[PDB]
RNA sequence: CAGCUUUACAGAUCAAUGGCGGAGGGAGGUCAACAUCAAGAACUGUGGGCGCCUAUAGAACUUAUAACGAACAUGGUUCUUGCCUUUUACCAGAACCAUCCGGGUGUUGUCUCCAUAGAAACAGGUAAAGCUGUAUUUUUU
């Protein structure tokens, strides 16, 4: 176990598409776009990236029913207990995800 | 009855809505619903000991943890 | 829109066939794909209609000329339909 | 960069020495001169002449030829 | 062969379907995706050619297949 | 409405299919909607030229291969 | 406004067949009993390949300024301090732990107040609900 946190587990939450098509996706350039979302302090961008990962994956563990509520931001992109706790996103917390055009 | 016009008839009561089986759960008075117009008005009558603390920053070296 | 257009322009990148109204087939990576089907390809063969094969690195089609496109099975998964 | 439109603007002005090969057919060309443009590619053609392919000068006047049956221009 | 009574194409969608080529091919598979246009996406297309004897026959896989180069549509099999 | 993306091939030769199996050569000049290329008249398929500068239709087209690279 | 699909009608032949059937209540309760809620962010079943790996269904509740409670006590043990000096009783910090006031769901059952139907479609029509529809270069003139 430990404090500062990922998954650590076989079970990832599951996908709306399947991992296998975006891993076959990504066998070409010209089809995978590094997008490196920035901006200044509570921009929203750990939030916007939330937003995304949420539309793209089914139930995930970590949203909660308040967040899923949206009373708290489901901020899935700051997995440090300090970038938690601070209220910052501090390192780069990134996801790949076969996004729809 | 204009402005407190909603509340006034159930606001001082033993249970505040033994029925009005729409806006809490029953007589078991377990969960609530209100209307947003009676929200408003407990709102305003709350003024004297409603939170009345918006900007979330204020609390700035002062929260549980800061304590 | 045309969702097997939609299809066409989602199998951008993968080694898709085609054949056209003259029945010479091709074979490369795909490039370009729009509502009317004004298709490019690369590194595609040319096999002409008699079976003769000419190697060549690029290749741009108009719509109406085409017949039918292979797809690989990658499309077969996701995500166009549901 | 020249759209079709505008170099056949060009060719409206001029009327210099056209070739026109035609849709769905090899066996004969025409050889004139552009001297009208529509909207579609309709244009008519004075100075017209029917060509057999090289595979001879046969008669034909001026012509207003339905331009969606054209292959070749070049003026 | 069975099929349902059915109203329109779209009804009898991933049903096993002989479809008809101008150029004499016949592509059998069952269908994914229609279009206003006719274009039609076949999960199982197989090219079946009519060569001037006997039937050709070729596996496809998943293919498009244009609208303006179909003849008809016919129901060959049911879907699963 | 959608533009065929022919400013990758723009002044650059290419061996543009035809109805009846012929072929054209000849450098890009512009084009159009409906895949009209305008271009510089080159040999016609042994070979010869005819024009100087030529429109083809877009109807007429089978294809057209990139000749360079 | 047209097509299709769904419902309330009137009578239908009632074949065709479906499907809602070997059709059987709801709302509640200061009402119970049972399960269960701090854990590699975390749960469970199912198959298969050898206690485990591998695909599959599922997952209420409670949470990320971390917690069932937007709330707040108490008791014990030790360790540290203070008042003191003899203990209770205590001061207020720690680490551990417990108790207690409560809470959540889920499932059963009861208690109550209301109820209380064993058959409706097809051919259409009537009316209402869910989608689509209103040639001159790549789809069909
Ligand atoms: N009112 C309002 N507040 C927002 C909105 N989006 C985000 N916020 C608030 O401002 C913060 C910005 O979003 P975060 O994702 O938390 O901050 P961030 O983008 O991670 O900022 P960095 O840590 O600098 O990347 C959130 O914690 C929210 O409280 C919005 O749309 N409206
Ligand atoms: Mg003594």
């Amino acid at each position: 176990e430990h404090t500062i946190f990922t998954q650590l587990k076989k079970n990832i939450p599951k996908t709306r598409y399947n991992r296998d098509y975006m891993l076959s996706m990504a066998n070409i350039p010209e089809r995978i776009i590094n997008v490196g979302v920035i901006g200044p302090l509570h921009s929203g961008k750990t939030s916007l990236m939330d937003l995304l990962v949420i539309d793209s994956h089914k139930r995930i563990p970590d949203m909660s029913k308040n967040v899923e509520l949206g009373w708290k931001p489901l901020r899935y992109l700051d997995n440090l207990k300090q970038e938690i706790d601070r209220g910052l996103s501090i390192k780069l917390n990134g996801s790949t995800l076969l996004c729809t055009d | 009855s204009q402005d407190d016009e909603y509340v006034k008839d159930w606001l001082y009561d033993s249970r505040p809505l033994e029925e009005d089986s729409k806006k809490v759960n029953g007589t078991s008075y377990k969960k609530w619903s209100f209307d947003l117009p009676e929200m408003s008005n407990l709102y305003r009558l709350s003024t004297p000991l409603r939170d009345e603390v918006t900007d979330k920053n204020y609390y700035y070296l002062f929260d549980k943890k800061s304590f | 829109n045309g969702i097997p257009v939609k299809l066409l322009n989602e199998a951008q990148g993968h080694i898709v066939s085609l054949e056209l109204t003259t029945g010479a087939t091709y074979r490369g990576k795909l490039v370009e794909s729009e509502d009317s089907m004004n298709v490019q390809l690369r590194d595609v063969i040319a096999t002409e209609p008699q079976g003769a094969v000419t190697h060549m690195d690029q290749i741009f089609v108009r719509g109406s000329q085409i017949k039918f496109i292979v797809v690989p099975d990658l499309l077969k998964n996701a995500p166009l339909f549901k | 960069m020249v759209p079709p439109i505008n170099c056949i603007f060009n060719f409206l002005q001029q009327q210099t020495p056209v070739t026109i090969w035609l849709f769905e057919q090899i066996g004969i060309r025409i050889k004139g001169k552009i001297v009208g443009f529509d909207e579609f590619m309709n244009v008519v053609i004075d100075e017209a002449v029917e060509i057999p392919v090289n595979s001879k000068g046969t008669p034909l006047g001026k012509i207003l030829l339905k331009g969606d049956n054209i292959t070749l221009i070049t003026s | 062969i069975q099929v349902a009574h059915s109203s329109r194409l779209a009804n009898l969608i991933d049903y096993k379907l002989r479809v008809l080529t101008q150029d004499g091919r016949v592509y059998i598979g069952q269908l994914m995706a229609f279009d206003k246009h006719m274009n039609l996406v076949l999960n199982e297309c197989i090219e079946e050619r009519v060569p001037k004897i006997k039937v050709e026959k070729r596996v496809l896989g998943l293919t498009i297949l244009r609208g303006e180069q179909i003849l008809s549509t016919v129901v060959e099999d049911k879907p699963l | 409405v959608s533009t065929p993306e022919l400013k990758k091939y723009m002044d650059k030769k290419i061996l543009l299919n035809i109805n009846g199996s012929r072929k054209v050569a000849g450098i890009l000049r512009g084009y159009d909607i409906f895949l009209n290329v305008v271009l510089d008249d080159a040999m016609e398929i042994n070979n010869h030229q005819l024009g100087l500068q030529t429109v083809i239709r877009g109807n007429s087209i089978i294809s057209l291969e990139a000749l360079d690279a």
